[PDB]
């Protein structure tokens, strides 16, 4: 699904950045929650 | 989180061209003007990084105030997500084009400001675009700051 723009080939940006929000697009999708916001409020509570 | 364009061909005929960056799993897509008037319904989810199109159509009483696009996608649950952007078509003769093409192009060079921050000391002037002394007074300010 990613467009292969100039700017996705010019602009630098954290490969840190880009694995937190594949891990937070695929937690969004299991527990089907809302944004990612949910996401962290979920973490926030989660005991195991 | 999109990309919306639009494309005239004529004197009301018009042409939407929007894109989405991300996706989300919607019922439809409800393209509407000022909140008023409906421009495009279509069904499904559309899809990411896909370049849609969709022919519209403006009047005269819509261009003469900047008008704002929306594009938001309904989620089956009822929840939506909302997306726009402000447009202002203005509407020039080939003559009055190129010299007004004239004076911005020589005071750019002259004052060595860009062409978007040369419109904003127009606009916050007087409603039209054309330059006055009063531009020029605000040009020097500007530059002076």
């Amino acid at each position: 699904s990613m467009a292969l723009s100039q700017q996705n080939m010019d602009i630098e940006l954290s490969t840190l950045s880009l694995s937190n929000e594949l891990l937070l697009e695929s937690i969004k999708t299991e527990s089907k929650l809302e944004n990612y916001t949910k996401v962290m409020e979920m973490l926030s509570t989660f005991r195991p | 989180q999109m990309d919306v364009e639009l494309f005239p061909f004529g004197g009301e005929n018009y042409r939407l061209d929007y894109k989405f960056k991300n996706f989300y799993n919607a019922s439809y897509l409800s393209i509407k003007l000022n909140d008023k008037r409906e421009l495009v319904r279509t069904e499904g989810a559309p899809q990411v990084n896909i370049e849609y199109s969709a022919n519209i159509t403006l009047n005269t009483a819509d261009i003469s105030q900047p008008f704002e696009i929306g594009l938001t996608r309904v989620l089956p649950s009822g929840s939506w997500a909302y997306a726009a952007a402000k447009f202002t078509v203005e509407e020039y003769n080939q003559y009055s084009f190129l010299l007004k093409l004239n004076k911005a192009i020589r005071l750019s060079r002259a004052t060595e400001l860009s062409p978007t921050i040369l419109e904003g000391i127009v606009r916050s002037v007087n409603l039209q675009l054309d330059i006055n002394t009063d531009v020029l007074g605000k040009v020097f300010l500007t530059k002076y700051y």
